[PDB]
C-alpha cells in the first residue's frame, strides 16, 4: 500500500485532517524527520498533496521520533497508493 | 494484411484507457513491435490521437513517453515522415503551458536523435526564408531544441552561413533568433561556445537593416544574461559598436542597446564598470523624459542592476543620480500605474541598501501625508521594506517625531481597515523601542479611540495593534492606563462577531501575559467566574485564546479561586483533547498541565481514575491521556501507587483498562520512564501469564513502549526478563496479538540490542517443522533488515566441511 | 524478498553461508581498521588484500551441490 | 472621554489641511518587446550549407 520507490528533493505534506501524526505508524507523539517522497508522486497535480488522502496539504509530513530511531525513515517514498 | 497491425496496435488504447501493470506491458510490447510495424501506420495513428482536442494532461505524457521509446528504436526509419511530425509538433513550443512545451520540446529532442542532423536541416530550412512571422518563431524554437539535443558545434557551420546570407534580411534575422533562442533555452551550458556565437553575430549590430540590428542587440543581451558572472572577454568585439549606437540611435532600437549594455555592464571590473556606466548614464539621464511605459520599466531594471555594482559607489550615486530620479518618478501617476508600482519600490529598496536609509527615506517620508491614498500606500510599503532591511539606527529627534506624528495621522485617516498600517505602527514602534515614551499616552490614546466603536473591524485591527505592541508598551513602565485598556477590552467580551472576539481574546492575554496579577486591578476572582461559560463557545480562535488565558490565570494566580471551580474546568477541558485541530489540542494539553500543577495530583487523579471507569471509549482514551500529562507534570511517583491500586479490582475490563493506561503511559513519558521499570514487571508478568488474548496483546504493547522509552539508559535486565515472557507468544495464530508481539520484538531489538535477538532465533532458523522455520525467519528478515552491520560481530562459528569453507579467517588474527 | 541476503522456509546452508561469506567480505572492505588488521596479519599491501578479497567475492565455499 | 478622542481627531485633520494651503500657496504610443512589429517605418552561405545537407540526407536515402 506504500508507494516505496527511491525519492528525492520533494517534501511530503499532510492534510489539515491528520495534521502533525505520523505516516508509518500513525502516532501522536514527538515528529522527528522531514519526509521525503518520491519524484512520480509529487509531479504534475499531485505536488503539494496530502501523503495519506491525496487531498490539499496544509503541513509538512513527519515520522514520528520511534520511526526514525528504528531507521523506518530510510525506506522509501511513503505515499499510500 | 494492414489493419491487421492497426488492429494489433490499438496497445495505444490497452495504454490510454487500462491498468498499470497492462499499461507497461503493452508499452515493453509495443516497443518489442515498433520496428515491425513500421513508422507509417504508428505515426498515422498516433499524431490524430495526440492531436485530440481534449486529451488529457497524463494521457499526453504517457503518449510522449510512448513516442520515446519508438523512437529510440526505428532510427534511421523515420527521415521521410519528419516533416509531417513537425508541422504537428512545431507548436507546442509557443503553448501558455509549460509541461506543454516540455513534452514538444522533449519529442523534437527524441526525433532529431533518431534521424539525423542533415534531414532536419533540410526539412527546416524552406520555412527559414517564410513571411509569415509566426513559423520564423517556431522554426527558431525548434532549431534551439535540435542544437541542445545535437549539440551547438554540429550546429555552428549551418548558423555562420545562415546568418552571413546576403539573399534576404529574413534569413539572417531567423538565424540571429535561433542564436538567441538557443541562449534562452540552454543558459549557463553555452559558457565554452560564447566566443564562437558572438563572432557569429557581432556583425548584425551595423547592418544596414533595422530589424537585424535590433535582433543582434537582444541577441547580445540574451547570451551575456546566460553567461552571467563570467564571459566577459567573449564581449569584447560588441563594447564599440553597442555605445555607438546608444550614442546615436533612438527609440526602440535604443532601448534594445540599452537592455544589452545594462545587461554587459555588472560583467566588468572597476574601471571598465565604472568607466562604461559614466557613457551609458549620460545617455539614461537623458532618456529619462522619453514617453513609453515600456521605456520606464526597462530605465528602472537598468538603474537597479548598475546601481548595485563595486564599480559604482555611494558618492556619484547621491551627487548624479538620485535628484533626478526622485524628482521625475516619486509623484503619484507611478502610484496609479500599477505595472511600475513594484519596479520602482524594489529599485527604490535596493537603492537605499548601497546609498544609505536617511536620504531615501528622507526624501519620502515627508510625502507621507498626502491627498492620494495610493501614494501613501507606496511611500509606507517603501519604508516599512527598507526599514526591516536596514532597521533604523539613524533616526533623529526631527525625524523621530516626523515619523511619529505620519503614523500616527495615517492610523486615524483610514477607510478600509488593511494590514498596511497595521504593519506599519508595528514595525516602527517595535524599532524605536523604549524610545517612544510621550507617544506612549499619544499611541494609547489613538487605539483607544479606534477600539471604543466603529464596526469591529476597526476593533479588531486596534485588538491586533495591542497584541504586537503590549510589548514595548509595559517594557517602559507604563501599565496604569495598560490597566485602563484592559477595562475596556474585559467590557468588550460579548461580541456576536467571532473574529472581533478572537482578537480581543488575544489583545486581553498579550496584556496579562506581562501583567503582573498583583496590580493587574481586574480581580482575578471576579475575571475567571466571567471567563468559564466562554470555554463552551464553539470558534477556534475564542476558545484557543481562552484556554490560553484560563491556563495563565491557574499557572499564577491560582491561589485567588477557590479550587473546585478549577477542578470542575479541567473536566471540561478533558473533551476538548479530541479536537480535529492540532492547535486547540495543544493550547489544552498546556492548560491541563498548568491546573494539574496548580491544584495538586491527588483530586484529579481520583476523579481520573472514576471517569476511566465509568464512561464511553473516546472519553475513556481522553482520560488516558490526561492521567499521562498529570503523571509528567507531577512527577509519576505521584500517580503510579494510586494506579497501581486500581489494578487491585476484581473485574475483567478492568484491568484490561490498566493496561491501555500504562501502555499509552509509558509511550507518552519517553526517558522519564526509567525510573519506574521495576515496579511494573510483575505486573506484565501476571498479564503475559494471563489467558485472555487482550491481556498479553496490551502487555506486548507495554513492552514495546517501555523499550522504546529507555534506550541508553541501562534498563537491559528487566527487559531480558520481560522478553523471557513475550518471547512463547511467537506461535499465536491471532492476527492483533502476532502484531504486537512483533512490535514488541523490533523495540526490544533496539532497547536490548540484536545480538541478543540472534541468540533467540538461531536455534529455530533449521527447525524440522515449516511453521517454526517460517516464524523464526520472519523475525530474522526483521532484525537482518536493522542493523546489518552489527549482525557481522555477532554470528556463530560455522566448521567447513569437504566441499566448501565457512571459517572467516580473518578474525581470527592476533596482532 | 526484494533485499538480498533475506531467507525463507526453502533456505539451504549453501545459500545462507555464501551470503554470510560475502556481506563479510564487504565489512572487510569497508572497515578501515579491519583491512589494517589483515595486512599486518599476513603482511601483505592493502591494495593487494583488497584485490584479493574482491577475487574470492565471486565464489566463496565452492560450488554449489549436485 | 469620546468626545475628547473626537476633538483630537478634529484638530489634527484641521492641522494637516493648513499645511496642505500653505504648502499649494507656495508651489503615449504602446510597443511591447514580445513582438517584432516595427512602429511604421515600412552566392549564400545559408543554401550552401543547405546543399552541403540535401546530400548528406539524399545520400543516405
Ligand atoms: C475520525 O478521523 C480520524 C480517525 C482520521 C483522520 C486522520 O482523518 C482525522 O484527522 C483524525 C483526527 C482526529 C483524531 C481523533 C485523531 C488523532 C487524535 O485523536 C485523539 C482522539 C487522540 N487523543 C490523544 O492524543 C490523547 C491526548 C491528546 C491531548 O493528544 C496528546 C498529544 O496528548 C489521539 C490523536 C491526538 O481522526
Ligand atoms: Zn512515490
Ligand atoms: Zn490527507
Ligand atoms: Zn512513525
Amino acid at each position: 500500500i506504500f508507494c516505496r520507490k527511491q525519492a528525492g528533493v520533494a517534501i511530503g505534506r499532510l492534510c489539515e485532517k491528520c495534521d502533525g501524526k505520523c505516516v508509518i505508524c500513525d502516532s501522536y507523539v514527538r515528529p522527528c524527520t522531514l519526509v521525503r517522497i518520491c519524484d512520480e508522486c509529487n509531479y504534475g497535480s499531485y505536488q503539494g498533496r496530502c501523503v495519506i488522502c491525496g487531498g490539499p496539504g496544509v503541513s509538512d509530513a513527519y515520522y514520528c521520533k520511534e520511526c526514525t530511531i528504528q531507521e523506518k525513515d530510510r525506506d522509501g517514498c511513503p505515499k499510500i497508493v | 494484411e494492414e489493419q491487421k497491425e492497426r488492429k494489433i496496435m490499438k496497445l495505444l488504447l490497452k495504454i490510454k484507457n487500462g491498468t498499470p501493470p497492462m499499461r507497461k506491458a503493452a508499452l515493453r510490447q509495443i516497443t518489442d513491435k515498433a520496428r515491425e510495424f513500421g513508422a507509417g501506420p504508428l505515426f498515422n495513428q498516433i499524431l490524430p490521437l495526440l492531436m485530440s482536442p481534449t486529451l488529457e494532461d497524463q494521457e499526453r505524457h504517457l503518449l510522449v513517453k510512448v513516442i520515446d521509446r519508438i523512437l529510440y528504436k526505428l532510427d534511421d526509419l523515420v527521415r521521410p515522415y519528419v516533416h509531417k511530425i513537425l508541422v504537428v509538433i512545431e507548436p507546442l513550443l509557443i503553448d501558455e503551458d509549460y509541461y506543454a512545451r516540455v513534452e514538444g520540446r522533449e519529442i523534437i529532442s527524441n526525433l532529431a536523435k533518431a534521424a539525423g542532423l542533415a534531414t532536419m536541416i533540410s526539412t527546416m530550412r524552406p520555412d527559414i526564408d517564410n513571411m509569415d512571422e509566426y513559423v520564423r518563431n517556431t522554426t527558431a524554437r525548434a532549431f534551439a531544441v535540435v542544437a541542445s539535443a545535437l549539440g551547438i558545434p554540429s550546429l555552428l557551420p549551418f548558423l555562420k552561413a545562415v546568418c552571413k546570407s546576403k539573399k534576404s534580411w529574413q534569413a539572417r534575422h531567423t538565424g540571429i533568433k535561433i542564436v538567441q533562442q538557443i541562449a534562452i533555452l540552454m543558459g549557463c551550458a553555452i559558457l565554452p561556445h560564447l566566443r564562437s556565437l558572438v563572432e557569429i553575430i557581432e556583425h548584425g549590430l551595423v547592418d544596414e537593416q533595422q530589424k537585424v540590428r535590433t535582433i543582434s542587440a537582444l541577441a547580445i543581451a540574451a547570451l551575456a544574461e546566460a553567461a552571467t558572472p563570467y564571459g566577459i572577454e567573449s564581449f569584447d568585439s560588441v563594447l564599440k559598436p553597442l555605445w555607438k549606437g546608444i550614442r546615436q540611435h533612438r527609440g526602440k532600437g535604443l532601448a534594445a542597446f540599452l537592455k544589452a549594455i545594462g545587461y554587459l555592464i555588472p560583467l566588468m571590473d572597476a574601471e571598465y564598470a565604472n568607466y562604461y556606466t559614466r557613457e551609458v548614464m549620460l545617455i539614461l539621464i537623458r532618456e529619462f523624459q522619453s514617453p513609453d511605459e515600456e521605456m520606464k520599466k526597462i530605465v528602472l531594471k537598468v538603474v537597479k542592476q548598475c546601481c548595485g555594482t563595486d564599480g559604482v559607489e555611494a558618492n556619484y550615486i547621491k551627487t548624479e543620480i538620485l535628484p533626478p530620479f526622485f524628482k521625475h518618478f516619486w509623484q503619484h501617476r507611478m502610484a496609479l500605474d500599477r505595472r511600475n508600482y513594484r519596479q520602482l519600490v524594489d529599485t527604490t529598496v535596493e537603492l537605499a541598501n548601497k546609498v544609505g536609509a536617511a536620504e531615501i527615506i528622507s526624501r519620502i517620508v515627508d510625502d507621507l501625508k498626502d491627498e492620494a491614498e495610493q501614494y501613501r500606500k507606496m511611500v509606507m510599503e517603501t519604508i516599512e521594506k527598507i526599514m526591516g532591511n536596514l532597521g533604523a539606527a539613524d533616526i533623529d529627534h526631527k525625524l523621530e517625531e516626523q515619523l511619529i506624528d505620519g503614523i500616527l495621522y495615517a492610523f486615524q485617516e483610514q477607510t478600509t481597515e488593511d494590514s498596511v498600517m497595521l504593519n506599519g505602527f508595528g514595525t516602527v514602534v517595535n524599532a524605536l523601542g523604549k524610545r517612544v515614551k510621550p507617544y506612549l499616552p499619544q499611541i494609547c490614546g489613538t487605539v483607544l479611540w479606534r477600539l471604543n466603536n466603529k464596526s469591529a473591524k476597526v476593533r479588531q485591527q486596534a485588538a491586533d495593534l495591542i497584541s504586537r505592541t503590549a510589548v514595548v508598551m509595559k517594557t517602559c513602565q507604563e501599565e496604569k492606563l495598560m490597566g485602563h485598556l484592559g477595562v475596556v477590552l474585559y467590557e468588550y467580551l460579548g461580541e456576536e462577531y467571532p473574529e472581533v472576539l478572537g482578537s480581543i481574546l488575544g489583545a486581553l492575554k498579550a496584556i496579562v501575559n506581562v501583567i503582573g496579577m498583583h496590580k493587574m486591578t481586574p480581580p482575578i476572582k471576579d475575571l475567571l467566574p466571567r471567563l468559564t461559560p466562554i470555554l463552551k463557545n464553539r470558534h477556534e480562535k475564542v476558545q484557543e485564546n481562552c484556554i490560553d488565558l484560563v491556563g495563565r490565570i491557574a499557572d499564577r494566580g491560582a491561589e485567588y479561586v477557590s479550587a473546585r471551580e478549577w477542578m470542575r474546568i479541567c473536566f471540561e477541558l478533558l473533551e476538548l483533547l479530541k479536537a480535529h485541530k492540532k492547535a486547540i489540542r495543544r493550547a489544552t494539553v498546556n492548560t491541563f498541565g498548568y491546573i494539574a500543577k496548580a491544584i495538586g495530583p491527588h483530586d484529579v487523579l481520583a476523579t481520573l481514575l472514576n471517569n476511566l471507569k465509568v464512561q464511553e471509549r473516546q472519553n475513556r482514551v481522553c482520560t488516558t491521556v490526561a492521567i499521562a500529562i498529570v503523571a509528567e507534570t507531577c512527577s509519576p511517583f505521584t500517580v503510579l501507587p494510586a494506579l497501581m491500586n486500581e489494578y487491585r479490582v476484581p473485574e475483567l475490563n478492568v484491568q484490561n483498562g490498566v493496561l491501555k493506561s500504562l501502555s499509552f503511559l509509558f509511550e507518552y513519558i519517553g526517558e522519564m520512564g526509567k525510573d519506574y521499570i521495576y515496579a511494573v514487571t510483575p505486573l506484565l508478568e501476571d498479564a503475559l501469564m494471563d489467558r485472555d488474548l487482550v491481556h498479553r496483546q496490551t502487555a506486548s504493547a507495554v513492552v514495546q513502549h517501555m523499550s522504546l522509552g529507555v534506550y541508553g539508559f541501562g534498563c537491559e535486565d528487566s527487559l531480558n526478563h520481560l522478553l523471557n515472557y513475550v518471547w512463547p507468544n511467537v506461535f499465536e495464530t491471532s492476527p492483533h496479538v502476532i502484531q504486537a508481539v512483533m512490535g514488541a520484538l523490533e523495540g526490544l531489538r533496539v532497547a536490548i540490542g540484536p545480538c541478543r535477538m540472534l541468540q533467540y532465533c538461531l536455534q529455530g532458523l533449521f527447525h524440522p517443522a515449516r511453521k517454526v522455520r517460517d516464524v523464526y525467519w520472519k523475525i530474522y528478515n526483521s532484525i537482518y533488515i536493522g542493523s546489518q552491520d552489527a549482525l557481522i560481530a555477532h554470528y556463530p562459528r560455522i566448521y567447513n566441511d569437504d566441499k566448501n569453507t565457512y571459517i572467516r579467517y580473518e578474525l581470527d588474527y592476533i596482532l | 524478498s526484494k533485499y538480498i541476503g533475506t531467507g525463507h522456509a526453502d533456505t539451504t546452508k549453501w545459500e545462507w553461508l555464501v551470503n554470510q561469506h560475502r556481506d563479510s567480505y564487504c565489512s572487510y572492505m569497508g572497515h578501515f581498521d579491519l583491512l589494517n588488521y589483515f595486512a599486518i596479519a599476513e603482511n601483505e599491501s592493502k591494495a593487494r588484500v583488497r584485490f584479493n578479497l574482491m577475487e574470492k567475492m565471486l565464489q566463496p565455499c565452492g560450488p554449489p551441490a549436485d | 472621554d469620546q468626545n475628547k478622542l473626537e476633538e483630537e481627531m478634529r484638530k489634527r485633520k484641521e492641522r494637516v489641511e493648513k499645511w496642505r494651503e500653505e504648502q499649494r500657496k507656495k508651489a503615449g504610443k504602446k510597443w511591447s518587446l514580445e513582438d517584432d512589429d516595427d512602429d511604421e517605418d515600412d552566392l549564400d552561405p545559408l543554401d550552401a550549407y543547405m546543399e552541403e545537407v540535401k546530400e548528406e540526407v539524399k545520400k543516405f536515402n
